[PDB]
RNA sequence: UGGGAGAGGGUGGUGGAAUUCCCGGAGUAGCGGUGAAAUGCGCAGAUACCGGGAGGAACGCCGAUGGCGAAGGCAGCCACCUGGUCCACCCGUGACGCUGAGGCGCGAAAGCGUGGGGAGCAAACCGGAUUAGAUACCCGGGUAGUCCACGCCCUAAACGAUGCGCGCUAGGUCUCUGGGUCUCCUGGGGGCCGAAGCUAACGCGUUAAGCGCGCCGCCUGGGGAGUACGGCCGCAAGGCUGAAACUCAAAGGAAUUGACGGGGGCCCGCACAAGCGGUGGAGCAUGUGGUUUAAUUCGAAGCAACGCGAAGAACCUUAC
């Protein structure tokens, strides 16, 4: 990645919610290109959140993401003999990716046997700004805030 | 924009000329370069030692402090 | 309790120290990066230099110190950064003065400066 | 004769900043240091801030590619003493000149003697780190020394790596220092670029490494070795003069093409990074190393050998 900037791909918006972000969040659940399975598991958690805390699933979704979107993160940097962790801002692109990655992975660690419930619980905590995905955003921006003195090491 | 350039006839040896000699001190009391004064080396040489007199003579500061 | 006084800025490269002193020069209070909570390299960091001024700023207003002299002795990177932390500290930074003592030309420096 | 510049030198003074230390005040939990860190110092009150004092050393700004000196070298300012040098006058003498074996004197720094002084720095040394080790590089201390007087030492990348004196040979430019008649010319120094020329080349080039002349020193391959010996000097360290045996067939200088670089610049590549998924974990397939039997046929050894030759080993294949 030296010459160009490798611009992001234009995701095809989902059929149900007409969203690219939703379609984006699908793919993070998708394994082996098994999008149909991953599509249902999302849409299943759609019903669940539509049922448990019956609201707009989409509005809960985006509310979940914004509660977990990080904005400050460390970056390793072996300045001198010290592998520092420079705190850095985040463009909305990587903000979404880190958010989407966490909510899935946090959803990948709940105890309930099926995935859509784990996603549902995750979005529930996420839309509530709670749970591991939130903690991760909490921990990172905290840890990113812990090293604010190293800010000038940025690049 | 030499410091001497804005001056009429004055002795560089008149170390009691603290007013004119005031001009050639830095903002921090340092001695200004020739580039700031445009004196000759002979002129400059007359300037610095005379200025050093006023410093020992107290008429001029050895050093100011920078006021940002 | 005094509102007007002197703020000293000791900015090294291994650390920064901010001493809130009265107009009479007596130290009202002081602060350093080690007191802000950092150690070793982190003390001399500029952001730490800001926070040391902040804590020093609070202790000034802790005695009603409202506006003091900006006296600067140092050359470290934390020097300019500390100036802000006084400025936005609710204190009227009045007299920014450089007092970095340079010899004329004085004693032999260490090996580290040759 | 009249002038000029100068860190030229000696002596005697004397100004401030800064450090350090002490004292007094205020004040607290760190300071300091590093890449990080640690040693260390600090609560018994440090650092940071202020006032006062003591003391030592060195002279920021000017400052310069500048100046001075034969060289070493010389820099706060004052005064005294003193040297060298340049300019103009063309006044005086009238070859009185140059070099220069020895001798004589000077000669950074380190070092030494004595005595004094001793702030900071800092060999030696101690400790902390780093390291595999670290007798170092970095940090904390730290003594001689570093400063003075006098007396020694006499070496140096004491280098312009360029002995001196004189003459001639385009120029341009910058710079300092004099004279003039101030466009400019005339001089004395200090740099830069360059004619001719010279140069092995690099470069030198009116401040020659050109052309010439006079005088002195010096070289005759490398090492051995600036050592041995001897001699002189030295308090000492050691210095000066200065071999040979033996040994090598080169040691060298400059520059070219590359290569390299824990040099630089600029670019680039799933090289890093952002991700996703893996191996290493387990069992198995298979290849291989090594062991083992008659034999484990043979080959490929980093990438670029290893599910490769072998896109088909029960006999064949097959080479054992």
């Amino acid at each position: 990645a030296r010459r160009r900037r490798a611009e992001v791909r234009q995701l095809q918006p989902d059929l149900v919610y007409g969203d690219v972000l939703v379609t984006a969040f699908i793919n993070k659940i998708m394994r082996d290109g098994k999008k149909n399975l991953a599509a249902r598991i999302f849409y299943d958690a759609c019903k669940i959140i539509q049922e448990k805390t019956g609201q707009e699933p989409l509005k809960v979704f985006k509310q979940a993401v914004e509660n977990v979107k990080p904005r400050m993160e460390v970056r390793s940097r072996r300045v001198g003999g010290a592998n520092y962790q420079v705190p850095m801002e985040v463009s909305p692109r990587r903000q979404q990716s880190l958010a989407l990655r966490w909510l899935v992975q946090a959803a990948n660690q709940r105890p309930e046997r099926r995935a859509a419930v784990r996603i549902a619980h995750e979005l529930m905590d996420a839309a509530e700004g709670k749970g591991g995905a939130v903690k991760k955003k909490e921990d990172v921006e905290r840890m990113a805030e812990a090293n604010r003195a190293y800010a000038h090491y940025r690049w | 924009a030499k410091v001497k350039a804005t001056l009429g006839e004055f002795d560089l040896r008149d170390y009691r000329n603290v007013e004119v000699l005031k001009r050639f001190l830095s903002e921090t009391g340092k001695i200004l370069p020739r580039r700031r004064t445009g004196l000759s080396a002979k002129e400059q040489r007359i300037l610095a030692k005379t200025i050093k007199r006023a410093r020992i003579l107290g008429l001029l500061p050895f050093t100011e402090k920078l006021v940002r | 309790q005094v509102a007007s006084g002197r703020a000293y800025i000791h900015a090294s490269y291994n650390n920064t120290i901010v001493t809130i002193t009265d107009p009479d020069g007596n130290p009202i209070t002081w602060s350093s990066g080690g007191v802000i909570g950092y150690k070793g390299s982190r003390k001399g960091t500029p952001y730490a230099a800001q926070l040391a001024a902040l804590d020093a700023a609070k202790k000034a207003m802790a005695y009603g110190m409202q506006s003091v002299d900006v006296i600067v002795r140092g050359t470290g990177a934390g020097r300019e950064q500390a100036i802000r932390a006084l400025q936005a500290s609710g204190l009227q930074v009045k007299s920014i003065v450089d007092d970095t003592p340079v010899p004329h030309n004085g004693c032999r420096p260490k090996k580290k400066f040759r």
